[PDB]
């Protein structure tokens, strides 16, 4: 419930099926800290089908 | 983009000049001669509105007119990641 | 300039003069349906890329090593007195390596296009 | 034994069936098992240093080199264990960890790669170890094709250690314009005077550095680190490591230096700093190996560095399995499954892993404490021997950015322990469902190393007194 | 060597700064393994030495095998995706 | 190994240079190994011929610097198809 | 003749260089493809120049009657996107293009020299004024070429090479069928 901190103490996310949404694909964002997933089962359901 | 070269009077005169020697028809020495004519309409004739004509546009046909010389993202691969493009 | 270079040298240009003439004395009279391409008589709508079977990627794919696997032979029959021997076994050794190779691929049937389509077998039951 | 196992693996698994796949890396695990406990005495050919050129001085045997290949045999018995075994015999395992039909062959033949390019005495052995084991590891990386990641992933390694291995090839083919030679072994003291190799020596150094990732080279690497399967990522950020640092460390073609030294250093900021901000486990992971490259790194610089490389490479080995271990050995209590490649992905999803299992986080603590160098923990060993080699040779400055970077590194090693030691909401009462025997008795044998290892220290060193003197 | 060096440099500066796409970059590697080849035959005559020339034989053996590799790897990367984009990697 | 084998199986040619460089190695040790060092000269000049160029760049100064005539039996060049004539 | 003849390796160089900018500056990446096989064409003159013109037909056995097609063959089978080279795309590289063509090019004339100072080390790369003597011997009795050598080092010398390539082919089958083949 307290907002996660990282190893220097800054703010993190907190990650579940929200951060797979539509508007955060094709996010610009540093690896590193990129939290939109394209291999997530929720954005690859009909993939090749 | 259609390749425009211009040459000079006398130079390209003689070449067309000397082109006139195959049997096959090619620009001619007159045809750049006229090249520094422009069209004059004379005053007093006949036109197509005397027939109840209206000519056409050449901008507006020029499309079908040429058309066998033509040359030929996001959302599009999205939509690709849902196809398939190899099978047994 | 010997022979072998005045030969090599000549047939392109004899394949020129041969294309040369036919652009010299054929019409050319290009026009919009004469240059649309056959196919039947009729007019295709343009597609994307079909779709293609992974037997037509793996000949192609699989042609490389077993050529590379044929041409290293070339080494062997031209200095097989030389080595003769000692590698004859080694060849042989070369060779069924590869061979294992050549059994992995054919029994995993790897060049085979399967037909996706095959005729129902099920059984026909009835619940009475 | 090693080309054996992989033609008649070629054979069974062509003739076998997609459900036997776990079945046939059980038989082959037990294999690897037996080759090293009876043919372990072969070691007796090595004493007193006796080295062994072989296939007509295309190879080299020594003690350093046997002692390399029992380490990597080690290491694909432990990995080969994470396949052939189940955690949970649940349906969600079952999708999360299925082996692919040829992975076996692939792992196999990319060590014969990695124990080829350890005992190269010649260029040409190296260049052909090298590409064996570059191929393999590029075909390790794709195996899993559903994953965009992975093959994505897969394309990017295929083109940078393309580009590194025709560097690698253009320095071997430098040295034989200038010496019309393919062995290090025409190398004599006389020589490395009268001619300037440094050049040449260097870039191929950089050539098989950058292969692993040291900076400023490191992203590429680290993100396909990222983006492969889990079960791929302990194996391909490891192996490649190892076969080409100690290739370098037997080689001895960069003492003192100048560009080594810089580029060493800035790996061990790059590899501290760049961690602190990670949230990605497997992107700290990797930092962390970018850091411990760093201090191998370090032993590229002098002479007489084997007993210290040795004793690192063995130490750090322990721990990276131990720590992928617990990491896969945690999904079983997180809430959140990201995707079936890395069901788990961030650092804040181990929080409260105390209160679902107590003696996997006191794991955890032992293994990221031996990482920071706490004694008597080998980790700490392993650093004491590393500073003692290089003080020794006169990189005080070195000496001083080198615990510059372990305190610093320590931040993000302290991270993992710190959320796993917090309290969560909704703690486990009991499921009935265990984990599996065999990989709990791999990961606990693994633990004990690191905490009592230091125990036989003092034999251990009077044995490499006579193996490596 | 010249010829091999001009073809290896030119070779890694456009798959370097290519950014038109990734056949380029195939094309790119297989011609720096070329030029390097053509560095090593010259020497390998200069100096009357098979040494040489055995290197450059398993250099194009090894450049045939990494070639079907990376088409695997290109295929198999085409195969979830059904297009290859400018940044195609 | 290929080392020591020319482009038709026998000796480089460099081979000979080589060899009692090698000689020379085997003969001394550590200490005494730059003894060996004009030895290895000699292997590195039948690689790369530098102070034979060196030495042909002086002639050669020498040689465009001069105007009076040169009286020594001459260097003659023939066409391939002349070869034996007269 | 003598002017065309004697200057035939430098005009495989001019022709090299142009073929490689002709290879990156494609349009079609097909264009492109074919571009390769003229330097590879390029590269088997410049090979029979210097006397290996068994290598000279093995490069055209292997690169361009196998390499070249498999390159065909898929760009032929796949959809693949390209852009043009244009100013907007592509100036902004011309600075560090130059600083790189001159470095790198510098670099590897130099490191050939065994000269300390470093202008003496560029400076022996454009040192071959003369003429190389070719002389006869009457040692060699066999009927001993490139190719014969190759397969009796091969063979015999490093016959372990041999079956480590083995294992390499051995890859270059399993892996395309891993990664290219649904099993079931
Ligand atoms: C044998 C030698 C070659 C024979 C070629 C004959 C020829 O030119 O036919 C043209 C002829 C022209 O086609 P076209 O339908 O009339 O199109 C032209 C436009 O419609 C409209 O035509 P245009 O007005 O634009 O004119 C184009 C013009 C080209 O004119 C110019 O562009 C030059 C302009 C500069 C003029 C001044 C230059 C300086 C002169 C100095 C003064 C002298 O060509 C000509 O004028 C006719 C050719 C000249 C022959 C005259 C000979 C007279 C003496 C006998 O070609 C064809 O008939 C098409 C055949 C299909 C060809 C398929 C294969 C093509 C690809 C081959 C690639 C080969 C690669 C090999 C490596
Ligand atoms: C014995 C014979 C050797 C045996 C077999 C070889 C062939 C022999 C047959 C020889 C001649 C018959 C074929 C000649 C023939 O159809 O062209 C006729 C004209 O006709 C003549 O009046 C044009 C004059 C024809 C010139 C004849 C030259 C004969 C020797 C050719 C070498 C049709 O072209 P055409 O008018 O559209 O004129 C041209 C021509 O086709 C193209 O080159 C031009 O570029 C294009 O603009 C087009 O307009
Ligand atoms: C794939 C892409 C394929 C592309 C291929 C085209 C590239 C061709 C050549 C490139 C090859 C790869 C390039 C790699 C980077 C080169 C950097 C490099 O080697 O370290 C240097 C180069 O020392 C030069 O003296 C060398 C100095 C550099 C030469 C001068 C620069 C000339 C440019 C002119 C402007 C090696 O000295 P080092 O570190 O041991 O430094 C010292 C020092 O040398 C000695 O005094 C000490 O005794 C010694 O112990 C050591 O401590
Ligand atoms: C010097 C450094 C070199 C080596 C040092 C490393 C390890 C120590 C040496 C050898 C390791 C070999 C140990 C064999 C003895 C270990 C041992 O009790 O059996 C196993 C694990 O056994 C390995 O998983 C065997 C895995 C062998 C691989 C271990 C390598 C680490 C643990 O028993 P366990 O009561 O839980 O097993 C029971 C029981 O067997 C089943 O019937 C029950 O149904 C089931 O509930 C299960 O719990
Ligand atoms: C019955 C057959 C069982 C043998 C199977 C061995 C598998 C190796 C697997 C994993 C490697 C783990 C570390 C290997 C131990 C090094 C032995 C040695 O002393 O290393 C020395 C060289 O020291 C070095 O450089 C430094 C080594 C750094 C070790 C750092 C870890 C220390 C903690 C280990 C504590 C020991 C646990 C004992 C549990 C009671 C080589 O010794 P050696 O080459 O003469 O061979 C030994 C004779 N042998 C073949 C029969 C076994
Ligand atoms: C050996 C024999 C070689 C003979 C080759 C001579 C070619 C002469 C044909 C010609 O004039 O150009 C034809 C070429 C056709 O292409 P185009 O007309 O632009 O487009 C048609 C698409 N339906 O039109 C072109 O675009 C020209 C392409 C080649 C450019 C050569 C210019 C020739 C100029 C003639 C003087
Ligand atoms: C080991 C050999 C030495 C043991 C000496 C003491 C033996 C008895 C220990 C003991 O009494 O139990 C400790 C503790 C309590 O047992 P228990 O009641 O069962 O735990 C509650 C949940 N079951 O048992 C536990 O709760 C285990 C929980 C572990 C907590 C993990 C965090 C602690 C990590 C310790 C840091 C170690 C770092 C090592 C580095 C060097 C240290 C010098
Ligand atoms: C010079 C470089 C190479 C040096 C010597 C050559 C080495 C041997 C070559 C082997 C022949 C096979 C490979 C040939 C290379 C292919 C050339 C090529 O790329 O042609 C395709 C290309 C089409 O591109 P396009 O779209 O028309 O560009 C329009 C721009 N406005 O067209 C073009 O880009 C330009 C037009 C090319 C016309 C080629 C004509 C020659 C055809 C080959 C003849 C071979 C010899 C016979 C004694
Ligand atoms: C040569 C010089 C060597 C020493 C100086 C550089 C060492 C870098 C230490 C890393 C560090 O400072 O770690 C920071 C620590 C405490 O961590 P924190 O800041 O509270 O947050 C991180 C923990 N969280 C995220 C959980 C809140 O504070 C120190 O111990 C500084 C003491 C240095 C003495 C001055």
């Amino acid at each position: 419930d307290p907002i996660p901190s990282g190893a220097l103490g800054q703010k993190v996310p907190h990650v579940d099926e929200s951060h797979q949404d539509l508007l955060f694909r094709t996010s610009h964002m540093v690896e590193d800290l990129e939290t939109y997933d394209e291999d997530s089962p929720i954005n690859t359901s009909d993939a090749n089908t | 983009e259609v390749r425009h070269i211009e040459l000079p009077k006398a130079l390209y005169q003689a070449y067309t000049k000397a082109t006139q020697a195959i049997w096959w028809p090619t620009y001619s020495p007159d045809q750049v001669e006229r090249q520094f004519l422009s069209q004059k309409i004379d005053p007093s004739a006949k036109t197509f509105n005397d027939l109840d004509l209206t000519p056409m546009e050449l901008p507006d046909l020029m499309f079908k007119l040429i058309r066998p010389y033509r040359v030929n993202v996001s959302q599009l691969e999205n939509k690709e990641k849902t196809f398939v493009h190899i099978l047994d | 300039m010997n022979t072998f270079i005045i030969f090599i040298i000549l047939i392109p240009i004899v394949g020129f003069a041969l294309l040369a003439v036919n652009i010299l004395l054929a019409v050319y009279k290009p026009y919009n349906e004469k240059l649309g391409a056959f196919e039947c008589g009729l007019t295709s709508f343009n597609q994307t890329r079909l779709a293609f079977n992974a037997a037509f990627i793996l000949v192609a794919i699989l042609f490389l090593p077993f050529d590379l696997e044929i041409s290293t032979l070339l080494p062997y029959v031209m200095s097989i007195y030389l080595v003769s021997n000692y590698g004859f076994t080694i060849v042989l050794l070369f060779l069924l390596i590869l061979i294992i190779g050549f059994v992995y691929e054919i029994n995993t049937n790897a060049l085979k296009i399967n037909k996706h389509n095959k005729p129902n077998t099920d059984s026909l039951i009835y619940k009475l | 034994m090693l080309i054996l196992a992989i033609i008649s693996l070629i054979t069974f698994v062509s003739m076998s069936k997609l459900s036997d796949n776990r079945a046939i890396i059980r038989l082959i695990n037990i294999y690897l098992i037996l080759v090293l406990v009876l043919d372990s005495f072969l070691y007796l050919l090595f004493l007193n240093n006796q080295t062994y050129t072989v296939m007509g001085e295309l190879l080299i045997f020594n003690s350093f080199t046997f002692y390399i290949d029992m380490l990597i045999y080690f290491i694909m018995i432990v990995i080969s264990s994470l396949y052939g075994y189940n955690l949970y015999n649940n349906n969600l395992y079952k999708t999360l960890f299925e082996p692919k039909k040829e992975l076996i062959i692939l792992f196999l033949i990319n060590i014969l790669g990695a124990l080829l390019i350890v005992h190269s005495n010649d260029f040409i052995t190296l260049f052909v170890a090298i590409e064996l084991q570059s191929y393999s590891i590029y075909l390790i990386t794709a195996i899993y094709n559903s994953s965009y990641k992975a093959s994505k992933a897969s394309m990017l390694y295929f083109f940078m250690g393309g580009i590194l291995s025709i560097l690698i090839a253009y320095s071997i083919n430098t040295y034989y314009s200038v010496l019309n030679s393919y062995t290090l072994h025409s190398l004599d003291s006389l020589i490395i005077n009268t001619l300037d190799l440094n050049l040449i020596l260097i870039a191929l150094s950089l050539g098989l550095l950058f292969k692993i990732g040291i900076a400023p080279l490191h992203k590429w690497l680290i993100s396909i680190y990222e983006n492969t399967p889990i079960l791929i990522t302990i194996y391909i950020s490891l192996i490649p490591k190892i076969s080409i640092l100690s290739y370098l460390v037997l080689s001895n073609i960069s003492i003192n230096s100048l560009v080594i030294s810089i580029l060493a250093i800035l790996t061990l900021l790059v590899g501290s700093v760049g961690g602190l901000l990670q949230i990605k486990i497997k992107r700290l992971l990797a930092f962390s190996g970018l850091t411990n490259a760093g201090y191998m790194m370090l032993l590229l610089l002098l002479n007489n560095n084997e007993f210290s490389y040795l004793y690192y490479i063995t130490q750090y080995s322990i721990s990276h399995l131990a720590i992928f271990m617990i990491i896969i050995f945690s999904i079983y209590y997180i809430n959140y499954i990201n995707n079936q490649y890395n069901p788990i992905i961030y650092v804040n999803q181990l929080k409260g892993l105390i209160h679902d299992n107590a003696y996997l986080v006191l794991s955890m603590a032992i293994v990221v404490f031996s990482f920071i160098g706490i004694p008597p923990l080998l980790g700490f060993f392993g650093k004491l021997n590393i500073l003692m080699s290089i003080l020794n040779n006169g990189y005080y400055f070195i000496s001083i950015v080198l615990i510059v970077a372990s305190l610093i590194s320590a931040l993000y090693y302290l991270y993992l322990l710190n959320v796993s030691i917090q309290d969560k909401n909704n703690i486990l009462i009991n499921s009935n469902e265990t984990v599996s025997s065999v990989l709990s008795y791999i990961l606990s044998s693994l633990i004990i190393l690191i905490t009592f290892g230091f125990i036989y220290n003092s034999l251990i060193i009077d044995i490499f007194n006579v193996y490596f003197n | 060597m010249f010829i091999g060096t001009i073809i290896l440099v030119l070779s890694f500066l456009g798959f370097v700064f290519n950014r038109r796409n990734i056949i380029l970059a195939f094309i790119c590697l297989e011609t720096m393994l070329l030029g390097i080849n053509l560095i090593l035959l010259r020497n390998s005559v200069l100096f009357d030495d098979i040494s040489g020339s055995l290197f450059a034989i398993v250099i194009i053996i090894l450049a045939g095998v990494e070639s079907a590799i990376g088409l695997s790897l290109l295929v198999s990367y085409y195969r979830l995706r059904g297009v290859i984009n400018s940044y195609g990697i | 190994t290929a080392a020591g084998i020319s482009l038709t199986g026998g000796r480089n040619r460099c081979f000979s240079e080589w060899q009692s460089f090698m000689h020379c190695t085997a003969k001394t040790d550590a200490k005494s190994r730059a003894q060996c060092l004009p030895n290895f000269e000699d292997y590195m000049e039948c690689l790369h011929h530098t102070k034979e160029k060196a030495r042909l760049r002086e002639i050669e100064s020498v040689l465009k610097q001069k105007k009076e005539g040169l009286e020594a039996p001459p260097v003659k060049v023939i066409p391939v198809k002349a070869i034996g004539l007269v | 003749m003598m002017y065309l003849t004697y200057y035939f390796i430098e005009i495989t160089i001019f022709l090299a260089i142009l073929c490689t900018i002709f290879i990156i500056s494609a349009k079609n990446p097909m264009v492109s493809i074919l571009y390769m096989i003229a330097l590879f064409v390029i590269a088997a003159m410049y090979l029979y120049l210097i006397g290996l013109g068994i290598f000279s037909l093995l490069y055209i056995m292997i690169y361009i009657g196998a390499i070249a097609v498999l390159f065909l063959f898929i760009i032929t089978l796949l959809d693949i996107n390209s852009t043009e080279l244009s100013v907007k795309s592509n100036i902004r590289d011309l600075p560090l293009v130059l600083i790189s063509l001159i470095v790198l090019t510098i670099s590897g004339l130099m490191i050939y020299s065994n000269d300390s100072i470093l202008i003496n080390k560029l400076l022996e790369a454009f040192g071959n004024d003369y003429n190389t003597i070719i002389t006869q011997d009457w040692f060699n009795i066999e009927n001993t070429t490139l190719l014969t050598t190759i397969g009796n080092v091969l063979l015999t010398n490093n016959a372990f090479i041999l079956l480590v390539l083995a294992i390499v082919l051995l890859l270059g089958i399993i892996g395309p069928i891993s990664i290219t083949m649904k099993h079931k």
